[PDB]
């Protein structure tokens, strides 16, 4: 220790700036020549200019085992510490993979841990950036545990503060859990992330199989169901973070801060020649979104996995609100396996953190096929009618063309819910199709009989005003008013307060 | 029959809802303004401010069939409902229609107005309702009667939680 205070605070700047360094210069340049940003350069980015708060630059492993008490592992290769994000307070963690790997050492994961705990106690929002071998080997047991207090913590801020999760380079192993249990994951191209690797994949199934093509962004995102965003590199993941960010709530107890208002609910003539009149004929259900969220403007979230149903964040007069809808230019428009779980996913988030979920329907049923049936099915899209029965926010759904059988069932009704149902004039709220129908009630009984039996059916219950004379819709509508509708039921149910049956929790499927 | 094209739906949806809003239709309506008494629409757009009626079940239609109920017409089964603003306050309202079977409370109606009342308890505002009947409606049996048993409870759900106001017109 120097001589003077002057003089240890000019030795705590030196020793300050060697911990900053990390991995050291060459290390940094081999991470910048992957095109991808330092741990401190993330959270320098992410975070308001000088905001960040570091907790344990100086903190330390106390493992000794197989090197490790002769290694010198800068804040264990994590940084964590408290900043804010357009005024508003986070907690965050960012792996330095200039540090062995990014390796996560017992003292990593104590850091990470405490930073979730403190995010958890204050009711803030929490962001970690991923950029790791995995579990130090070198610690055995010990980074193992470290795992598993990682895991728990987790699901302890679940439902209470929103996790987000950046996959900025390698996460290898078991690792990866840790994102799957935060609410939403970004990976950037320069990111990998599996269970296990290719290498052992080859040593053991004989399969041959690149990093890229086994857990990549596009992996992932198409195939897996695994993450929510891809994003080009780091600036781009940091731009979707805040993105993000700007439609959640600081915690469960308070409903997201609005943002920039269109207050203007005028009619807009144009959305009556979107969807086609013809049932032959499909259009991309986003066009409808952008024509009644305010300037048109949405995140849309896992928008390049099971692209039938689009799950999208957007905002009406301000107010942050969830879209679920359903794509009839992809599939038919037909609710599956994997659109189950996207929009299972999505509708419990949304309920979790008091943000309104809006249906735009328009589904023909579930995709027939033997590996629906064989893939499970029933328990997959059973999470969908789990999720909205389940849900307490303000559920809003509005019909926009077909609506048969579960499938209709499972995108929020009045039975699951709903708390006020619009129907467009191009509603087709139905059981089943006609067509299956007759064939079943007049199977006795030329081939003219058929076709008038279907008119028949079609008829006497399939049109959006005998759904209205049951109730199952509130109304019929001027797709013209289709904002101004949602607008005003936003509105009058935003002092919803509607309890469930006490309970740890249901049993939701698997 | 649905038209052709949505611009053909949406002017035969206007055409559909103005049937719905005329009630007992204009005999019924000159006898209801001739005794002093306003109708059940001219009630909600007076009390509430203006352009705030947000209306709820316009369509909904009665499902009994018994003593003539099969072939009858009855407008928003007699009770027109919804929410609006009273001085910007949110409000959920009902308004009974004389034109239609003398306001007789079928159970459809009933099951509109409870559903409403359970609106403004769900969403904690003031409930307020214009009644203007000649009771149950009699050709619907126990079936109407069910539905006042329902009302009953209801009132009592929200009585102490939300304020609720009667005018018998
Ligand atoms: C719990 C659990 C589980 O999965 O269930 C565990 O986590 S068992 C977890 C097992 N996890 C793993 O086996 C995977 C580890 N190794 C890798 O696949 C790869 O390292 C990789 C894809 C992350 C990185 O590849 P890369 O070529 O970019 O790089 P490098 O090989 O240079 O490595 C970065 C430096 O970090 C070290 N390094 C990497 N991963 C680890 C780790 N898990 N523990 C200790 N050191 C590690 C490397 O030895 C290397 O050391 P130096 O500079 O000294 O050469
Ligand atoms: C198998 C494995 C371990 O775990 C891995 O990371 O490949």
């Amino acid at each position: 220790l120097a001589s003077t205070m002057e003089g240890r605070v000019e030795q705590l700047a030196e020793q300050r700036q060697v911990i900053e360094a990390g991995g050291g210069e060459r290390r940094v340049e081999k991470q910048h020549s992957q095109g991808k940003q330092t741990a401190r350069e993330r959270l320098n980015n992410l975070l308001d200019p000088h905001s960040f708060d570091e907790v344990g630059a100086f903190r330390k492993h106390r493992t000794t085992l197989f090197g490790m008490d002769k290694a010198v592992v800068p804040a264990d290769g994590v940084v964590t510490g408290r900043g804010t994000i357009l005024g508003r307070p986070v907690h965050a963690a960012s792996q330095d993979f200039t540090v062995m790997g990014g390796s996560a050492g017992e003292t990593q994961s104590t850091k990470v841990v405490e930073t979730m705990e403190q995010a958890l106690l204050t009711g803030t929002p929490f962001l970690f950036f991923y950029d790791s071998g995995g579990a130090r080997i070198q610690e055995g047991i010990d980074s193992l545990s470290g795992y598993g207090k990682m895991f728990f913590a987790n699901v302890k801020l679940s439902g209470v503060v929103p996790q987000i999760a950046i996959i900025a380079g390698p996460c290898a192993g078991g690792a990866s859990y840790s994102p799957a249990l935060t609410d939403f994951i970004i990976m950037t191209k320069k990111a990998h992330m599996f269970i296990t690797g290719p290498q052992v994949i080859k040593s053991v199934t004989g399969e041959d199989v690149t990093a890229d093509e086994l857990g990549g962004a596009e992996a992932h995102m198409a195939i897996s169901g695994n993450i929510h965003f891809v994003a080009e590199d780091d600036d781009a993941a940091e731009l979707i973070a805040k993105k993000l960010l700007s439609f959640l709530p600081q915690n469960n107890t308070e409903e997201a801060s609005f943002v920039n208002p269109n207050n203007d609910v005028s009619p807009n003539t144009e959305l009556r020649d979107i969807v086609p009149i013809d049932g032959k004929k499909g259009y991309d259900v986003r066009d409808v979104i952008a024509k009644i969220v305010d300037w048109g403007d949405y995140l849309e979230v896992k928008a390049g996995y099971a692209t039938n149903l689009v799950t999208a964040f957007a905002r009406v007069n301000g107010r942050s609100v969830g879209i679920v809808a359903n794509q009839p230019s992809v599939m038919s428009g037909c609710l599956d396996i994997n659109a189950s779980d996207k929009a299972a996913e999505f509708v419990n988030f949304c309920d979790s953190f008091n943000i309104p979920l809006v249906q735009l329907v328009d589904v023909p049923g579930f995709l027939p096929g033997v590996q629906q049936e064989y893939g499970g099915i029933i328990r997959h899209g059973a999470k969908m009618l789990y999720a909205y029965s389940e849900a307490t926010v303000p559920k809003i759904t509005v019909v926009l063309r077909k609506a048969y059988g579960g499938s209709y069932l499972a995108m929020c009704n009045r039975d699951l819910g709903a708390d006020a149902v619009y129907a467009w004039p191009s509603a087709e709220i139905a059981v089943m199709g006609a067509e299956g129908a007759a064939n079943v009630i007049f199977r006795k009984e030329p081939d003219a009989m058929r076709a008038e039996k279907i008119e028949e059916y079609q008829n006497a219950f399939n049109t959006p005003y005998v759904a209205a004379a049951r109730g199952q819709v509130d109304d019929v509508i001027d797709p013209a008013d289709t904002r101004r509708k949602i607008a005003s039921a936003l509105e009058m149910y935003a002092t919803k307060r509607q309890t469930r049956p006490a309970k740890k929790h249901g049993n939701f499927p698997c | 029959k649905l038209a052709s094209t949505m611009e053909g739906r949406v002017e035969q949806l206007a055409e559909q809802r103005q049937v719905i809003e005329a009630g007992g239709g204009e005999r019924r309506v000159e006898k209801q303004h001739s005794q002093g008494k306003q109708t059940a629409r001219e009630r909600l757009n007076n009390l509430l401010d203006p352009h705030s009626f947000d209306e709820v079940g316009a369509f909904r239609k009665h499902r009994t069939t018994l003593f003539g109920m099969d072939k009858a017409v009855v407008p928003a089964d007699g009770v027109v409902t919804g929410r609006g603003t009273i001085l910007g306050r949110p409000v959920h309202a009902a308004s009974q229609d004389f034109t239609v079977m003398g306001g007789s409370a079928g159970e459809t109606q009933s099951t509109k107005v409870v559903e409403t009342m359970e609106q403004a308890l769900l969403t904690g505002t003031p409930f307020l309702f214009f009644y203007d009947s000649g009771g149950a409606r009699i050709q619907e049996g126990i079936d109407s009667l069910s539905g006042y048993g329902k009302m009953f409870f209801a009132n009592v759900k929200l009585s102490g939680v939300v304020p609720q106001i009667a005018i018998i017109a």
